[PDB]
């Protein structure tokens, strides 16, 4: 009170000196339940691989896309993104993943990336020097080597111009390595484009097959359809928490509600237009939102030159939630309650009064 | 709750303090207003329990044994036809003690005329 | 596969009366014992609504620009009307959303089709006729949902294109009225939301034809255009909204 | 941002404790009135018409 | 460019509103004075001194 | 008469609800002291002739 009044000495009165807050407890975050899953198992883990002059294009939308899982992988080798960061896959929100799976070298891997000059990057797979996404690369030694050599994977190798990025060319002309005219038909100097690999067994590290699935981010005028995972914590009732409900935050004590919601209806407003009322997304139910007991501390007190015993008033404050007594006014400590009736010396309200004699109320 | 919000706010100074202050006085205003018009005795004065007074009858003003508010029912009708940081204080007089100063004001000017408002 | 539908009827399109007919929850919002007013699409109290038949000869299916907004009401019985059509130029040029409600589900799809000049289905008396595309070339996005569905059932539609969200409210009524729009209160419910974020300048209705040439089933549906302005919203202590208020019709709604 | 909505919060907080301050004057008015009324009607007889 | 001029007019409007309130105010004293000498002085004689 | 004016002033709320109701309120108080002060009486008295 001193501090307030600004003054070493205090007159005799009532003096509303700070303010009372139940401070949040807890944090209380509740999401829906995570369905709908975007079907990665389909693409990492897939039956046969497509060649790099053909590279499978999978369109990731409308679907909750779960990278920890992906992340946490220990099978894949490489990973290594040029736009976004790994860990914060799960948190950004995205319109469309374009998924690029192929089978390339071991010595290729390096060869998927923005800047890089090489075969596959010129005549096989480009990326943009603004490619914005993430490059997973693993090795498949065990699977896609055929001990009489899978010839299978197909690469090309000539081509008069380089690559646009993101650009296939599924055409088998014959290129011209010379002058000569060549009509289609193979001579000394015109070779097929296509050349098969060597994956066997036997081969060192370096000429193993790595399958290699790239996913680029569009952030186009089109929803965010593609988002992270939300992890929902569990739900207290009945304490002074921070609510987060779906992207509506706020602080509140959360009890049952009898309000019965209309199905397509999430939140409830009174008059004021203040949310008071909300449904759980996980499970549906309704939720008064009561606003914490805030209140202001009044203290009563005599003069300095009488006494330094001082009372303390907590406005609006029932005093379960804080020389105990509970008033109309709110919750008053520090004075002793008495059946008898005088004049009003200090006023508290509601018909109460204060005064000194210690200090009765 | 927003902390940032505080610390910019108090490069404002203290306009908080004066609008709490000038609320304050508005707030003590209003029971001063009460207390100037309600509060016109300091004797608390009932009316005999024989109601002679030569025919004139006070029944609708005086207060009502039988309801607990012990009010008029003039009073009684009078009070059923009247329908984010924010706090109301409550008002230091309740409405039973005004109606008990109304009352003890009417227990004067029926039983003692104008000589309670002049002396005793 | 498109067939010319050349045994129609020429005559003028109608007009009706709207009546208080056309609100639509305005957000997600429980509200209790209180009147709301907001500022949104809506449509206008006692407005002109543009009249379409389907009796035996009159087939109604034209293409009209969609504005800001479509309000379809719908007097139905024994299911003629399925779906409609939604995109800006109907060609592969463009890409296009289809909604249809065939016999077994409803199919959301946002693709390039190439539209017939004429689309319908068609029942024989069991529905094993479908013309209304020739092509489907390019597909972003496909959604699979339940189904929506004397006049005795009343279908009010509303749809709405903002920020790449197709918001389609809906209401079923049970009617009895033979011709008209009834006289009446119903605010349309939120069914679904649809990520399109595509541009929609026109439409269409889809019907179906009833096979025994053609013979047209006796349906009728009224088109009505969303406009920008306020209502005055009265919610009860349920929460549903029970009557409404045109700020801009009249002085004394004023 | 947090700039302009507290410039307009307090904006607000400033016109309804200006009005407040207007209307307590008003009703003090009105309750001096009805003191002195109490003082001259009830506890005595007034020669004041009306 | 508006939001400037949006303030210092809306600053103006309120702080001509709020002079007209308190104008009001003495104006509505005043009125209330010269009802109460209409009435007084008019309507009867009074032996309120000057 | 600008449109984008008014746009951006309807960012700042019921300012203008405020002022105009207070203006209103000044109005008509402004015929309410008449009336007080002037019709006190019912009858139109005349002076004889
Ligand atoms: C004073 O007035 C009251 C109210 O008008 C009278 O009470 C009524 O008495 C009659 C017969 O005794 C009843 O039928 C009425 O129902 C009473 N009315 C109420 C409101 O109680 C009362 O009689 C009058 N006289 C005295 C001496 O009290
Ligand atoms: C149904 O009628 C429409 C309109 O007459 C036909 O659309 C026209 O088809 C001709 C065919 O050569 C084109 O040259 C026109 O440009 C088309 N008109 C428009 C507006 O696109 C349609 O082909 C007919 N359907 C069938 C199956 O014949
Ligand atoms: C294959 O990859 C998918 C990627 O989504 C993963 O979910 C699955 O567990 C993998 N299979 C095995 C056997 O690890
Ligand atoms: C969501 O998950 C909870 C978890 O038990 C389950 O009870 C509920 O049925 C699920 N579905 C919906 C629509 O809430
Ligand atoms: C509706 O429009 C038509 C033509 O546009 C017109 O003839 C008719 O009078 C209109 N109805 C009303 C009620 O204005
Ligand atoms: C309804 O349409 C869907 C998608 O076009 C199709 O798969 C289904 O077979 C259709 N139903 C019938 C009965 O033809
Ligand atoms: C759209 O379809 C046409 C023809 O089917 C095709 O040539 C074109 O590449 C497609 N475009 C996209 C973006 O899929
Ligand atoms: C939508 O289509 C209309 C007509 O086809 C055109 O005028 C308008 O510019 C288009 N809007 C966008 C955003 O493409
Ligand atoms: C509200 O619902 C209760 C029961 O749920 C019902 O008795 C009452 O009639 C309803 N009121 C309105 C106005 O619909």
């Amino acid at each position: 009170t001193k501090c307030t009044l600004k003054s070493f000495t205090v007159e005799k009165g009532i003096y509303q000196t700070s303010n009372f807050r139940v401070q949040p407890t807890e944090s209380i975050v509740r999401f829906p339940n995570i369905t709908n899953l975007c079907p990665f198992g389909e693409v990492f883990n897939a039956t046969r691989f497509a060649s790099v002059y053909a590279w499978n294009r999978k369109r990731i939308s409308n679907c909750v896309a779960d990278y920890s899982v992906l992340y946490n992988s220990a099978s894949f080798s490489t990973f290594k993104c040029y736009g976004v960061s790994p860990t914060k896959l799960n948190d950004l929100c995205f319109t469309n993943v374009y998924a690029d799976s192929f089978v390339i070298r071991g010595d290729e891997v390096r060869q998927i990336a923005p800047g890089q000059t090489g075969k596959i990057a010129d005549y096989n797979y480009k990326l943009p020097d603004d490619f914005t996404g993430c490059v997973i690369a693993w090795n498949s030694n065990n699977l896609d080597s055929k001990v009489g050599g899978n010839y299978n994977y197909r690469y090309r190798l000539f081509r008069k111009s380089n690559l646009k990025p993101f650009e296939r060319d599924i055409s088998t002309e014959i290129y011209q390595a010379g002058s000569t005219p060549c009509n289609g038909v193979e001579g000394f100097n015109c070779y097929f484009p296509l050349q098969s690999y060597g994956f066997q067994p036997t081969n060192g590290v370096g000429y193993q097959p790595y399958r290699v699935v790239v996913l680029s981010f569009e952030l186009l005028h089109a929803p965010a359809t593609v988002c992270g995972p939300k992890k929902s914590t569990n739900l207290v009732k009945n304490k002074c928490v921070n609510f987060n409900f779906n992207g509506l935050t706020g602080t509140g004590v959360l009890t049952e509600s009898n309000k019965k919601f209309l199905p397509f209806q999430q939140f409830g407003r009174d008059i004021a237009d203040t949310t008071d009322a909300v449904r759980d997304p996980q499970t549906l139910e309704i939720l008064d939102i009561t606003p914490c007991s805030f209140g202001g501390v009044s203290v009563i007190t005599p003069g300095t030159n009488t006494s330094n015993q001082v009372a303390v008033l907590y406005q609006g404050v029932n005093c379960t939630e804080v020389n105990v007594f509970q008033t109309r006014a709110g919750c008053l400590i520090g004075a002793e309650h008495v059946n008898n009736s005088y004049e009003c010396d200090i006023p508290i309200g509601a018909g109460i009064c204060a005064s000194y004699q210690s200090i009765i109320a | 709750d927003s902390t940032e919000c505080s610390n910019l706010l108090l490069q404002y100074g203290s306009f908080c303090t004066q609008l709490n202050r000038a609320l304050t006085g508005i707030a003590v205003e209003q029971d001063k207003n009460t207390q100037e018009v309600f509060a016109q005795v300091k004797q608390i004065y009932k009316t005999p329990p024989i109601k002679d007074f030569g025919g004139f009858n006070f029944s609708q003003i005086l207060p009502d044994p039988s309801k607990p508010s012990k009010r008029s029912p003039i009073e009684d009708l009078l009070f059923n036809k009247v329908t984010n940081g924010l706090t109301v204080l409550p008002p230091l007089l309740t409405d039973e003690m005004i109606a008990q100063y109304t009352s003890a004001l009417l227990a004067g000017t029926i039983t003692s005329g104008w000589t309670f408002g002049a002396g005793p | 596969q498109c067939v010319n539908l050349t045994t129609r009827t020429q005559l003028p399109p109608a007009y009706t009366n709207s009546f208080t007919r056309g609100v639509y929850y305005p957000d997600k919002v429980f509200r209790s014992s209180v009147l709301h007013s907001t500022q949104d699409l809506f449509l206008p109290f006692f407005s002109n609504v543009t009249w379409f038949h389907a009796i035996h000869k009159r087939f109604d299916n034209p293409v009209l620009p969609f504005n800001d907004g479509v309000y379809f009401a719908s007097t139905e019985k024994s299911n003629i009307i399925r779906g409609w059509i939604f995109g800006t130029t109907l060609d592969s040029k463009t890409q296009s959303l289809l909604i249809v409600n065939n016999a077994t589900n409803v199919v959301i799809k946002v693709c390039e089709f190439q539209f017939c000049n004429d689309p319908f289905l068609g029942v024989y008396y069991m529905e094993s006729e479908f013309r209304v595309y020739s092509s489907a070339n390019n597909c972003t996005f496909e959604y699979v949902s339940q189904p929506f569905l004397n006049f005795k059932n009343l279908r009010e539609f509303v749809f709405k294109n903002i920020d790449g969200y197709f918001k389609i409210y809906s209401k079923h009524t049970p009617i009895n009225l033979v011709r008209d729009l009834p006289q009446g209160f119903s605010a349309l419910e939120p069914l679904v939301d649809l990520p399109i974020g595509i541009n929609i300048t026109r439409f269409q209705t889809l019907l179906a034809l009833h096979r025994s040439g053609w013979t047209a089933g006796a349906a009728a549906y009224y088109v009505g255009y969303l406009q920008p302005r306020t209502f005055l919203l009265k919610y009860n202590e349920n929460g549903t909204i029970t009557d409404a208020v045109d700020c801009a019709l009249d002085p004394l709604s004023e | 941002q947090i700039d302009r909505l507290i410039t307009g919060r307090l904006q607000s907080l400033q016109t309804y404790v200006t009005q407040q301050l207007i209307r307590a004057a008003e009703i003090r008015a009105s309750a001096n009135l009805a003191a002195t009324k109490m003082s001259e009607c009830v506890l005595g007889q007034s020669k004041r018409v009306d």
